[PDB]
RNA sequence: CGCUACUACCGAUUGGAUGGUUUAGUGAGGCCCUCGGAUCGGCCCCGCCGGGGUGCCCUGGCGGAGCGCUGA
RNA sequence: UGGUGACUCUAGAUAACCUCGGGCCGAUCGCACGCCCGGCGGCGACGACCCAUUCGAACGUCUGCCCUAUCAACUUUCGAUGGUAGUCGCCGUGCCUACCAUGGUGACCACGGGUGACGGGGAAUCAGGGUUCGAUUCCGGAGAGGGAGCCUGAGAAACGGCUACCACAUCCAAGGAAGGCAGCAGGCGCGCAAAU
RNA sequence: AAACUGCGAAUGGCUCAUUAAAUCAGUUAUGGUUCCUUUGGUCGCUCGACUUGGAUAACUGUGGUAAUUCU
């Protein structure tokens, strides 16, 4: 290869943009923007998979150009936009709003939400940089950098911010004690109080979340976003809370639901 | 051995044969870009730089 | 087509290896800039990624220092007498990274006597004739005085750097690639510096 | 015992000709001497602190940082100037007959003077670098002397 | 030992041929440097006017450039 | 000021530099209409020094490749091993120069040769262990007759880009001009063997 | 339509000739560097014209070579 890959085939796409085999050679690759191609979401995928509103690529083009889709209080016209961790979706004339969080399973989930819930965003900052007439800067997990922070804010904490201003509103601090979740990796999406963080020099720094019911599991540093201040969480989180239910009360509850249903 | 001779001063163009070699003695061994009197082409062609 | 690779040559164990992939345009090289002296010419080559780098072919001044007091001043390059990598670069009058060179003295003494008014150069039997610093110090208060008094209290500096001040040459070190940026910046030489190349150049003329 | 090639040996994060008030005497010619702390619990020695050696490879006294693998080796040769080779002795297994072999991979790593106490059998430690050569790679960052040699 | 067939082997012909390494010598083309300057522009004098300003400058050209400067 | 396990890290101060083949600091375009005494406004499109991010690429660290002793020593001022100082390269580095010491690998198989060898995810058979294959749809690498050199461009030593060599070959008023299907169809040769 | 300008042709497709610690696989690092486009920031921080200049396309007209996506 002489230069960067342009195209991306079907069964080379990673597994949680969750499509079929026997239907095209090609896969969308998206466009290069604030998340990564393997841990981002086309909306072509979302608009002709999740919500099916469009059946082709060229409906996906018609209703995305047609300036009816806003991203994060921006419009954009773009069918392959990299959409990730709690990206705000919004649709103005039907009145509804989505927000992407990973459900119990390793997979994106549609979950509607209120308007007044859609005006902020949580988002993790990364890393802490100094301007140049000595002004502090920060890097957010989403590539949105934001002068004069609040002086408190640390190298993995989490941050609101207003869609419509683009400046924080209040903050989560990195301790134990504090809802968290884990983004990548063999668990996704469960929901967990983070107890113990073990420091490694020169290497990953591994922690150890409990789940609420009794379950606990260890995941790597960068694998990590706060979403509450002790028990109760600052979003409105999906069904079944993120509790991971393993496949015996999952064999258990569909069986319930089927006998139920009739 | 033909010229092909064109009139800046109103675009005008038009092309002479030239089958005597005497009329094309004074035009050998010139280099481009330079001025050479054109006073063997006729009667009518007195006092012509080219 | 001079190439940069590391694969044209023998292995760790002695074995010859067999080249699979031709010469690549990251694997690139060019040929060397040999900086020369005379009037200033410098050009211009693109490079990875669009940036440019600047080929010093020949050049006149430099913007030296002279770190006993922190002074800076442009200054021309007048002749290289010493270079530690190879011996026929000082035969042609060559510029490179870490070499020994002889720059003018004249803009280092102006700031030496225009700061603390003590002369530099000018030695005996010829004194100051064009009478201009002089009339610096005179029209002058008292707590002007006292401040120039307070500052050449402590007025000294290293013998040989005087004796070089009346040869009207100083000493000077290349600190700059001049086939990189295309300038000649560096420092001056002082201290053990001067006399450790001073015996290199004394051993080597001799 | 120091300055012995054609170029001037100095550390370029200190200045050397600093002035004094004096340049005399009770206060001068004690040069000041770089070093840092490489970290990953490794301890630097007094000889890297009060030491005269000049380089640019070293680990404390140096331009060269410390990241990625630690390895540790036996010492085996010491014929060539700055840098020794060490031998690493490690256990193959095959999955078809289920019996171990042993194979070793010597591999040469730098040495500073700073570590001069050092003979043949000597286990050493070492952390990956930025390539220093051709074929050297590592820095050792401490000393352990072998059974007896109790001089 | 006598007869038929076959397989390789030794071997004169210092047989024929296809690939590679290489002594010495030649070496097209491109690239870098030093030169080279065909050709093309701009300002000051001669010639005509219409001048406000109170015989002099702003306004338009060719013939010699005065091969003067300078740029590609 | 701030951070890392760790800076010759970022920020701050002083003195200068700032390349004529030259860093930026907007001589660009459209829609809807306008308030307040000619000035003054809303949403966009394009372009731009720097900084982070995205897509990556590239160089390195540890471990793991088929057969062969009728290959037992190999490399070494035609760089082999390391040190100093430089050139060049986007960066470290014998990558290359000038000077030093004789180093480096090897019976635990180096080196040399062969391969009907692209590598892996995998396929067949299979009680338990194994044996054989993997040109072939996904990943990475190499080439466009075969070596060599290069313009443009962010990214190419590109070949449905260019320049010379040889092998082969087209048209011609004989002066010259024009090309590389291991792309899709198709044809010849080669063949036990493979389509519009 | 034409043509100037800008962008893409370095992606995709076909093949296995070379290549036996070379490629590749898992694991690390760039604290040893460039990065088109997108995203976010910066874009009156510098103390010193109510819009400037001449060249080329496309076009018109006139030609050569037996011949070209030639001029």
């Amino acid at each position: 290869a002489r230069g960067p890959k342009k195209h991306l085939k079907r069964v080379a796409a990673p597994k949680h943009w969750m499509l079929d085999k026997l239907t095209g050679v090609f896969a969308p690759r998206p466009s290069t923007g604030p998340h990564k191609l393997r841990e981002c979401l086309p909306l072509i995928i979302f608009l002709r998979n999740k919500l099916k509103y469009a059946l082709t690529g060229d409906e996906v083009k018609k209703i995305c150009m047609q300036r009816f889709i806003k991203i994060d209080g921006k419009v954009r016209a773009d069918i392959t936009y990299p959409a990730g961790f709690m990206d705000v979706i919004s649709i103005d004339k039907t009145g509804e709003n989505f927000r992407l969080i990973y459900d119990t399973k390793g997979r994106f989930a549609v979950h509607r939400i209120t308007p007044e819930e859609a005006k902020y965003k949580l988002c993790k900052v990364r890393k802490i940089f100094v301007g140049t007439k000595g002004i502090p800067h920060l890097v957010t997990h989403d590539a949105r950098t934001i002068r004069y922070p609040d002086p408190l804010i640390k190298m993995n904490d989490t941050i609101q911010i207003d869609l419509e201003t683009g400046k924080i509103t209040d903050f989560i601090k990195f301790d134990t004690g504090n809802l968290c979740m884990v983004t990548g990796g063999a668990n996704l999406g469960r929901i967990g109080v983070i107890t113990n963080r073990e420091r490694h020099p020169g290497s990953f720094d591994v922690v150890h979340v409990k789940d609420a019911n009794g379950n606990s599991f260890a995941t790597r540093l960068s694998n990590i976003f706060v979403i509450g201040k002790g028990n109760k969480p600052w979003i409105s989180l999906p069904r079944g809370k993120g509790i991971r239910l393993t496949i015996a009360e999952e064999r258990d509850k569909r069986l319930a639901a089927k006998q139920s249903s009739g | 051995m033909k010229l092909n001779i064109s009139f800046p001063a109103t675009g005008c163009q038009k092309l002479i044969e030239v089958d005597d070699e005497r009329k094309l003695r004074t035009f050998y061994e010139k280099r481009m870009a330079t001025e050479v009197a054109a006073d063997a082409l006729g009667e009518e062609w007195k006092g012509y730089v080219v | 087509g001079i190439s940069r690779d590391n694969w044209h040559k023998r292995r760790k164990t002695g074995g010859k290896r067999k080249p699979y992939h031709k010469k690549r345009k990251y694997e690139l090289g060019r040929p060397a800039a040999n900086t020369k002296i005379g009037p200033r010419r410098i050009h211009t080559v693109r490079v990875r990624g669009g940036n440019k780098k600047y080929r010093a072919l020949r050049l006149d001044v430099g913007n030296f220092s002279w770190g006993s007091e922190c002074c800076t001043r442009k200054t021309r390059i007048i002749d290289v007498v010493y270079n530690a990598s190879n011996n026929e670069l000082v035969r042609t009058k060559t510029l490179v990274k870490n070499c020994i060179v002889l720059i003018d003295s004249t803009p280092y003494r102006q700031w030496y006597e225009s700061h603390y008014a003590l002369p530099l150069g000018r030695k005996k039997g010829a004194k100051l004739t064009p009478e201009e610093e002089e009339i610096l110090n005179k029209k002058r208060s008292k707590k002007i005085q006292k401040k120039y008094d307070e500052r050449k209290k402590n007025a000294k500096i290293s013998s040989l750097l005087e004796e070089q001040f009346q040869q009207g040459k100083l000493l000077a070190c290349i600190a700059s690639r001049p086939g990189q940026c295309g300038r000649a910046d560096g420092y001056v030489l002082e201290g053990k510096e001067l006399e450790f190349y001073l015996r290199k150049i004394k051993a080597r003329k001799g | 015992d120091i300055q012995t090639e054609r170029a001037y040996q100095k550390q370029p994060t200190i200045f050397q000709n600093k002035k004094r008030v004096l340049l005399g005497e009770t206060g001068k010619e004690k040069l000041p001497r770089y070093y840092k702390n490489i970290g990953l619990g490794f301890k630097t020695p007094k000889e890297a602190i009060e030491g005269t050696y000049i380089d640019k490879k070293c680990p404390f006294t140096g331009n060269v940082s410390i990241r990625g693998r630690i390895l540790s080796g036996v010492v085996t040769k010491m014929k060539m100037q700055r840098t020794i080779v060490i031998r690493r002795d490690y256990l193959h297994y095959i999955r078809k007959y289920n019996r171990f072999e042993k194979r070793h991979k010597n591999m040469s790593v730098h040495l500073s003077p700073c570590f001069r106490d050092v003979q043949i059998g000597d286990i050493v430690t070492v952390g990956e670098c930025r390539p220093l050569s051709k074929t050297v790679r590592f820095n050792v960052l401490k000393v352990t002397k072998a059974a007896g040699t109790k001089k």
